[PDB]
Order: structure tokens, then C-alpha cells, then sequence
């Protein structure tokens, strides 16, 4: 994260990492939608230019964490994967449209004040909150900046990171690159002319963008970190999957037994 | 825990067992529970590798008692066994399924405990190189 | 939306923090996200 600040402990309890088994190294950030089903981005798992095409049997979710390299034993729990469901049209030759991805965990995780799920968007939730301007949450243990002069060490953090982003206008978004937007993504950050800046990096790429309903008082994730070019750049945002908009597919891969 | 088989699991292959058959290593079974506290001295049939394994929280042992492991050649497929003695003569062997470890940090392990009553228990614990504070010392236990 | 069979617990007590919302307790940065709901006139 760009610009953001160190998170309270259990400010997300829905904040899940994937972590690879072997060699141990963080690969995406994830989101808790229930004890046993966890929502990230399709290009943390597959994404053939890079040679990325993990399996159940590479990775485990580490759920409850703060630190990023320390295992912790009072809050930490460990789960592995017993499928991954990848979207039947996600398009990583072009622009990355619906990169999503549904994990299954072997077991139920046991809830607690460090795992706890988001609730994911209404028909009414969607269309009251997502208005440009209105701010939303992204966390994650991925880099705080673009770059770095000697080593990533200088950029990789030690806990969560937090920064809140408002929702951008599609016209914006949309000439701010000469890449394909697609309804399946929106976007996020300042515009150069506000005084404050944020964005997404490295590493992030599966946490949830969540928004706190005024309503009802319950966070929503409405979207997932999916791509940009670069990092915090001025005239640039970061891309989010439309979680909203594929709400009808997830519900279609979860109830897939005798419901 | 029951569902759990350490037989029909993975171990990591890229597993150097020296760099992990070294030093101390501390296990809890809870955040909390801090008793029984038992110190298990491993050594693996090969150099050594005096590892002393503190082990916590496991109903199973007597607090006040000791366990020398020494590596066995059962269980040859992508697996380390041990057989382990204690001060009150207890016994029962330890099998090992290595899935993700950093030798320096923490290490996810499948493990197969088959005591001479009761036989046949697995489950996925994990080792930390770090002493949690409560944890007794292993100079203390050992 | 979804069951509870195939989906699991957790939808209904969903996005309520037990440490935060659940205990009265606001983080650093929520008044952030309140003001972003202004709407000038």
C-alpha cells in the first residue's frame, strides 16, 4: 500500500493471505467471505506471462495475521485449499476483465475477534454506496512505494497497511488510460488536483476494497485490487474488480451441492 | 485433527533436513495453554542433530518428563520417523511430514504420533524458532 | 443469497468487527469514510 498507515490490530479480520508452501513467500492478499470460502483476483493463481499456475497443493491461506514474515501463534490460523474456482472468461491476454477467483478451504476456519467475514454487496448496498467520491478501504502487505534505490526490503512493510481511497468516475478512469476499462472494473485514488494520494502496489492484488454502510454499519467488499501501471503515479488509478457485477457467478459456484 | 493424514500429504522435497534437525525448536498446541510442558531431544541417524523440540499444551504428556528420539528407517517414502523413550519409559513413535518450513522462522509440519497404547493420531502443527515468552526456556525444561 | 449448507456460517453476523462494532469502538480512520458520504448541494 502507497501512502497508507499501519492498521490497528483486528482492523480487518477478513484480511486472508495467500502464502506459497515452498519456498514460503506472500503471493496475494485474499477476503473471508465465510468460514470456509475466501474471495481473491484469478492472476494470484493463473497468469501464463509470468508462468503463474498455482494448484491446491502450492499454496495455504494464513488468516488473522497483522505481521507479514512472523507467524503468529495467538491470532494466526492456518488453513489449506481444497478447490480453486477461476472465472470461466478471465481474460489475462488482455486486460485482466474478471479477474476473479473463489477459494474452498478444506475445513471451516474457526471465527474469532481476528477472523471474521465481509459481507458482500446488496442490489440496494451497491447502488447507495458506489458514487464517485465516497471512500472505501484497501489493506494489504504489499509495497509501500514503487520502487527502491538498493533492495524491495526497503519498500516491503512489517503489519497491515491501511488507506482509504474515493471512488473515481468512470469518465475519469477511463481517460486516464489506453487500456481496455470494461464494466467488470472501476476505479479508484485522487485526482492530481486533491492534496492527498494512495494507491494499491505490489502484493496486494486480492484484497478486498471494502466501504462501512451508513446504513446498517456493516463493511461490504465492492471490490477486489486487480491491476494499474505502476504505483501512486499523478493522473493514474488503481483497478478493482467489480465484485457487484460477478456477484451472480459467485453464487453460482458456492451453491453447487444438492442446493 | 480427526480427518486429517499425514500419509496421504506432501512433503516439500527442497527439505534440507540438517538445517531443521538443529538448534531448538518451540511447539504449542493453543495460544494459551501453557501446560504440560515436555523437552524431546532429537537425533537424526546421520550427523547428529541434537534438536530439542518443546512441546506444550499436549494433554497427552506428563509435565516432568523427558524424551530421547532417535530417527528410524520406517516410513522410507518422503517421511522421518523417530522413536522416542522417556524418563517414566513411555514410548510411542513420531512420524514427520514436511509441507512448508523456513528454517529460521516457523515450519508447517503433518505429524503421525502412534503411541504403544492408543496408535494412529495426526495432526498439522507448527514449529516456531521463536520462543513465545510463556514458553519455559529450553534450558529450563531440557 | 446463498444457503449455509454449501456457503457455510457466516452471512449473517457478516462485516461486523467483534472488536470494533461489536464493541462499541471506532478505528483511526472511519470518521475518513463518514465525511465521503458530505454531498455539497
Amino acid at each position: 500500500i502507497v501512502e497508507g498507515q499501519d492498521a490497528e490490530v483486528g482492523l480487518s479480520p477478513w484480511q486472508v493471505m495467500l502464502f506459497r508452501k515452498s519456498p514460503q513467500e506472500l503471493l496475494c492478499g485474499a477476503s473471508l467471505i465465510s468460514d470456509r470460502w475466501v474471495l481473491t483476483a484469478a492472476h494470484c493463481l493463473l497468469y501464463p506471462p509470468w508462468d503463474k499456475n498455482f494448484t491446491v497443493d502450492d499454496l495455504l491461506v494464513r488468516i488473522g495475521k497483522h505481521s507479514r514474515t512472523r507467524y503468529e501463534r495467538k491470532v494466526e490460523k492456518i488453513s489449506m485449499l481444497d478447490k480453486i474456482y477461476i472465472h470461466p472468461r478471465y481474460n489475462w491476454k488482455e486486460n485482466l476483465d474478471r479477474d476473479i477467483a473463489l477459494l474452498k478451504l478444506k475445513r471451516p476456519i474457526e471465527l474469532s475477534d481476528y477472523i471474521h467475514p465481509v459481507c458482500l454487496p446488496d442490489k440496494q448496498t451497491a447502488a447507495k454506496l458506489l458514487h464517485a467520491g465516497f471512500k472505501g478501504r484497501v489493506t494489504g502487505w504489499g509495497n509501500r512505494r514503487e520502487t527502491w534505490t538498493t533492495s524491495v526490503a526497503e519498500v516491503q512493510p512489517s503489519v497491515l497497511q491501511v488507506v482509504n481511497l474515493p471512488l473515481v468516475e468512470r469518465p475519469v478512469c477511463k481517460a486516464s488510460t489506453r487500456i481496455r476499462i470494461t464494466d467488470n472494473m472501476f476505479c479508484a485514488g485522487y485526482k492530481p488536483g486533491e492534496g492527498k494520494r494512495g494507491d494499491a502496489c505490489e502484493g496486494d492484488s486480492g484484497g478486498p476494497f471494502v466501504m462501512k454502510s451508513p446504513y446498517n454499519n456493516r463493511w461490504y467488499q465492492m471490490g477486489i485490487v486487480s491491476w494499474g501501471e505502476g504505483c501512486d503515479r499523478d493522473g493514474k488509478y488503481g483497478f478493482y474488480t467489480h465484485v457487484f457485477r460477478l456477484k451472480k457467478w459467485i453464487q453460482k459456484v458456492i451453491d453447487r451441492l444438492g442446493s | 485433527a480427526e480427518g486429517d493424514d499425514c500419509s496421504i500429504e506432501k512433503a516439500m522435497g527442497d527439505f534440507k533436513p540438517e538445517e531443521f534437525f538443529n538448534g531448538t525448536w518451540y511447539l504449542a498446541h493453543g495460544p494459551g495453554v501453557t501446560s504440560p510442558a515436555v523437552c524431546q531431544k532429537f537425533t537424526t541417524s546421520g550427523s547428529k542433530g541434537f534438536t530439542q523440540i518443546v512441546e506444550i499444551g499436549y494433554n497427552k504428556f506428563e509435565s516432568n518428563v523427558k524424551f530421547q528420539c532417535n530417527q528410524v528407517d520406517n516410513k522410507n517414502g518422503e517421511q522421518y520417523s523417530f522413536k522416542c523413550k522417556s524418563s517414566d519409559n513411555t514410548e510411542f513413535e513420531a512420524d514427520f511430514t514436511f509441507i512448508s518450513v523456513s528454517y529460521d522462522n516457523f515450519a508447517l509440519v503433518c505429524r503421525s504420533i502412534t503411541f504403544t497404547s492408543q496408535p494412529k493420531e495426526d495432526r498439522y502443527l507448527v514449529f516456531e524458532r521463536t520462543k513465545s515468552d510463556t514458553d519455559p526456556d529450553a534450558k529450563e525444561i531440557c | 443469497f446463498f444457503n449455509e449448507k454449501t456457503f457455510g456460517a457466516g452471512e449473517a453476523d457478516c462485516g461486523l468487527r467483534p472488536l470494533f462494532e461489536k464493541k462499541q469502538v471506532q478505528d483511526q480512520t472511519e470518521k475518513e469514510l463518514f465525511e465521503s458520504y458530505i454531498e455539497g448541494r
